[PDB]
């Protein structure tokens, strides 16, 4: 998992992390990744949390 | 016991300009780092901009050459000049002072702009 | 940090890498948050002193 | 350190610790000074 690319791919309005920093993400290594993928208006980003 | 006068806001039209400005008074120390904070109707309160005592500042916003800070190091009194006033600032301000030991708030002002 | 050691300085801190340069946003924010301490929460998230 | 009837006394820093030694009459250094900048910021 390099996060790196996710990093650099875009303008992000929200890269909010619960439970875990940012930085560490690179150095910790995990048993399972899920990446739930959809599209949302932009009022309703932070309900997402 | 320490006092953070605070004056400068109201009602102003857009495009207008103000002065906000507080005062510390009481029982302050030496690194005084200190700036101000927005609260919005209802919303969450976020950083607007700090200055310390180095004449180093930090804005925590997009809002450069909208907000200024001015510092007056004989009375030691922090002034912060609003111009070019939008209706997505409409917030009310409270400046902090963190300091070194025990952090403190103000009391509020309104600040109000709207077309 | 050392033991017995505060940290005063509020530095703004690159949340990424999309630098500051004195703006705090996208991969920018303050190494302080501040906690959502609300009466409804239960124990785990109530504050403490 | 001579006077004579610019600046030319810096500070010195503090590293860990200082020993001091002088031969001079007590009535000649009479006392010293500590801080970290010297100034209001800091005791």
């Amino acid at each position: 998992a390099d996060y790196s690319v996710i990093y650099n791919f875009a303008p992000f309005f929200a890269f909010k992390c619960y439970g875990v920093s940012p930085t560490k993400l690179n150095d910790l290594c995990f048993t399972n990744v899920y990446a739930d993928s959809f599209v949302i208006r932009g009022n309703e980003v932070s309900q997402i949390a | 016991q320490v006092q953070l006068q605070e004056s400068g806001g109201g009602l102003v039209q857009a495009g207008g300009s103000l002065r906000l400005s507080c005062a510390a008074s009481g029982s302050i120390f030496s690194p005084n780092t200190m700036g101000w904070f927005r609260q919005a109707l209802g919303k969450q309160r976020e950083g607007v901009a700090f200055i310390s005592s180095i004449a180093s500042t930090s804005y925590w916003l997009p809002v450069k050459g909208r907000f200024t800070i001015t510092r007056d190091n004989t009375k030691n009194t922090v002034h912060l000049q609003m111009n070019s006033l939008i209706p997505e600032d409409t917030a009310v301000y409270y400046c902090y002072a963190v300091d070194k030991s025990q952090d403190y708030w103000g009391q509020g002002t309104q600040v109000t702009v709207s077309s | 940090l050392k033991p017995f050691e505060r940290d005063i300085s509020t530095e703004i801190y690159q949340a990424g890498n999309k630098p500051c340069n004195g703006v705090a946003g996208p991969n920018c924010y303050s190494p302080l948050q501040s906690y959502g301490f609300r009466p409804t929460y239960g124990v785990g998230h109530q504050p403490y002193r | 350190a001579i006077h004579v009837s610019r600046f030319d006394n810096p500070a010195l820093p503090f590293n860990d610790g200082v020993y001091f030694a002088s031969t001079e009459k007590s009535n000649i250094i009479r006392g010293w000074i500590f801080g970290t900048t010297l100034d209001s910021k800091t005791q």
